[PDB]
DNA sequence: TGGAGAATCCCGGTGCCGAGGCCGCTCAATTGGTCGTAGACAGCTCTAGCACCGCTTAAACGCACGTACGCGCTGTCCCCCGCGTTTTAACCGCCAAGGGGACTACTCCCTAGTCTCCAGGCACGTGTCAGATATATACATCC
DNA sequence: GGATGTATATATCTGACACGTGCCTGGAGACTAGGGAGTATCCCCTTGGCGGTTAAAACGCGGGGGACAGCGCGTACGTGCGTTTAAGCGGTGCTAGAGCTGTCTACGACCAATTGAGCGGCCTCGGCACCGGGATTCTCCA
């Protein structure tokens, strides 16, 4: 069974070095990541089906993030995603 | 002259506007309100007529449902008059 | 300042359709604010759906998708 | 013959897996095709949201003088922020409790 | 070959089995779609369509109208508890609301 | 592509002297599309839950049982089973 | 001695909003779950985690309903909750 | 049978204290028992449908999670 | 309680536009065969669920008392409803510019598919540190 | 101003979090192939303006009824205390059935040819909106 536990632990040690986490909190974080993933992927699928497109690009994920996430959260999430996409394209 | 008691014309209006299907807000002021709301998001934006009619139907249905909940909040406080506290109570319970 | 075009008799008619018998004088400003918040929430998603499609016109289907986005599904304009 | 294996997350500067998100997008029956930048973008968004939740959860744990995050701190993290409460309005956190709120008409004079 | 018989005809249905089948193929729901699933879903959609249309025709006959307008569909859906539960987050355009005045507002 | 002629066929099966307007046809077409999307999304979700790649008639049956309320669900399962039994035997 | 009527209620509010534990005892809720489930399917098995998930969801639902009930009773200028407040909150949410 | 009385009056009182309620009527408890019975009937009916679709005789936690996710009452902490 | 007047219901005539039927035709559903794989079926294992028993103890239950509070009643005065009059601007019809949505062709680059392989991630095991608990002192509320 | 609920500080236990290690399997590199979409005139339709007209909105005035504050009362919850009872923990026993694996076979994807069903367009007549007259509730006042 796959889970996001080591990744959430990596982000936690990236932002709070002397702070741990419990197993139930890790399960809640895994459920949160799965719920957000399902929401954004479903909204991107609906965006692709409405626009008669058969692919999901970064544009569909950006529009899904703007549609789902509230304001400042959406702005910072679009900034983080665009930064990651530019870093991924600049490095081969 | 002839003068109806307060509440008779109100109940007549309730029966008349619950029997009918028509849109109650004027069309052109609502259209201008839609364009001034949309110009805060994107400038030089056009609108189909059917989009404005869809917004008006959704907005009128939302306001009528909110007024029903507001009326029941006012009746809960042993009142007939609705105040903003009834609307705020309804949007608090709905989660808005 | 076209929120004042949502007139007080129009709010009175919408309350009559909701079965409201007697209305205070401060209802109308709150109803205009509620209508502005609701229209901002729907119109923002409609503009987002329009900008994803690379268009300048907001269609009725953009409004229908925006209303289905927060569970206010509208029957009669396509779908 | 083959070059060194570099992960797609390290090229993006991310900690969440790009490849797992790409696999879950491909088998999730979302679309017929999935672009290359979509898992990178989605992993970045998920990592940012995880970082925001863990920021406010670590602050809530520090305020209660505890160096481990329990679900109560996650509930404080989500419900004490307006946008995270808007994102998680229909979401119940197990062993999370409620925020301490007593109405002013119930408090003694 | 033989005579071309419609899949809706051998299922005893009026809704199209083939169109629902091709919409289940192209809707990106699952990788494979079985043979009896469009027949089942067409029967279900035909039943729900008949359930709304019967009460809509009864409401149109109650208002002395030969045709069905949206007001009749709104009466048909909202006056039935199961249809109001199914379509509780659905706005019928040009549908109005039911006559419902609370008892405390009527005169004594 | 619309469900107009099929809704008209069902209407003449139910109410042979009663017609339907264009806005009412649009509303009924939207109703059929919405209920189709609900049942097909539930069937896709329940296929993904049980590690299946096929939407069978059982998936549609339990999606109808999950979505529709009681008497509607019981009757809709009844015409679904009747239609599948008629289709397989003929 | 004897405290005034209301202060122990305020300390109960402070000590139960500070805690995360399940306010309903496990065995009566488990027996209620198997009593309700017997009407649908006969001779069922239940995981412990399924009953705990049901209990967490039920306690969260009842706490949110009591919050809406409390603000409904405050709207009617009362500090006592009554079943009409519960019924009004369930109507405005849409559960009735 | 008659297991709705196991949800005691102090349990409903404790839930009201968590909900911020200072004073409770005596007719609240039967109403809360009926509300809880309706909610549990809906969620357990959906979970029984889920576990009988999968040809199991055991109701799992994930079945309850999907039963609550259908009703817009998503629950974290159980693998959802 | 009767009567004046206002609103509403019923009946008939008229015109209109939109629903309903007919027809060409094209395109999507049907038919028949093939192929590979998802899933039904049998079996086995060992995991977790159910049933039962003892005990000890936290919590529920029953009862008594009294006081806070819900609720009915009364007055008052203000705010909103009703209605007539005047102003305003919405609505309908008509007419142009012109921005922009929809269709089509092509060509290219992006992404599915596959083989190979190796390193990230998962399962398991262990020591060790963070809460939980227990008790004395003193600070913060309560009446 | 005397009586309780709880911060605050020091010791000890323990079990669950975190780190180390080994295998394994899924992601990554490299290559190819083919099809999705990105980019380059035309008619619908959206916006902008003018004129008339007339329905609706704004405004002012009177008054009446309803919100709201105060007050009394009677009762029904809150709180506290003594008795009971069954939840909770620990332990044992056993047996259904969840989950995994192997086999094979039926069934659905897929492709090619055929053909009829449904869709766009067009024409027609009848259901319904509307106007006018007159009878039937229906509300308010003396």
């Amino acid at each position: 069974k796959e889970s996001y536990a080591i990744y959430v632990y990596k982000v936690l040690k990236q932002v709070h070095p002397d702070t741990g986490i419990s197993s139930k909190a890790m399960s809640i974080m895994n459920s949160f990541v799965n719920d957000v993933f399902e929401r954004i992927a479903g909204e991107a699928s609906r965006l692709a089906h409405y626009n008669k497109r058969s692919t999901i690009t970064s544009r569909e994920i950006q529009t899904a993030v703007r549609l789902l996430l509230p304001g400042e959260l959406a702005k910072h999430a679009v900034s983080e995603g665009t930064k990651a996409v530019t870093k991924y394209t600049s490095a081969k | 002259p002839h003068r109806y008691r307060p509440g008779t014309v109100a109940l007549r209006e309730i029966r008349r506007y619950q029997k009918s299907t028509e849109l109650l807000i004027r069309k052109l002021p609502f259209q201008r309100l839609v364009r001034e709301i949309a110009q805060d998001f994107k400038t030089d934006l056009r609108f189909q007529s059917s989009a404005v009619m869809a917004l008006q139907e959704a907005s009128e249905a939302y306001l009528v449902g909110l007024f029903e909940d507001t009326n029941l909040c006012a009746i809960h406080a042993k009142r007939v008059t609705i105040m903003p506290k009834d609307i705020q109570l309804a949007r608090r319970i709905r989660g808005e | 300042d076209n929120i004042q075009g949502i007139t007080k008799p129009a709010i009175r008619r919408l309350a009559r359709r909701g079965g409201v018998k007697r209305i205070s004088g401060l209802i109308y400003e709150e109803t205009r604010g509620v209508l502005k918040v609701f229209l901002e929430n729907v119109i923002r998603d409609a503009v987002t759906y329009t900008e994803h499609a690379k268009r300048k016109t907001v269609t009725a289907m953009d409004v229908v998708y925006a209303l289905k986005r927060q569970g206010r599904t509208l029957y009669g304009f396509g779908g | 013959t083959r070059a060194k294996a570099k992960t797609r997350s390290s090229r993006a500067g991310l900690q969440f897996p790009v490849g797992r998100v790409h696999r879950l997008l491909r088998k999730g029956n979302y679309a017929e095709r999935v672009g290359a930048g979509a898992p990178v973008y989605l992993a970045a968004v998920l990592e940012y949201l995880t970082a925001e939740i863990l920021e406010l959860a670590g602050n809530a744990a520090r305020d209660n003088k505890k160096t481990r995050i329990i679900p109560r701190h996650l509930q404080l993290a989500v419900r004490n922020d307006e946008e995270l409460n808007k994102l998680l309005g229909r979401v119940t956190i197990a062993q999370g409790g409620v925020l301490p709120n007593i109405q002013s008409v119930l408090l003694p004079k």
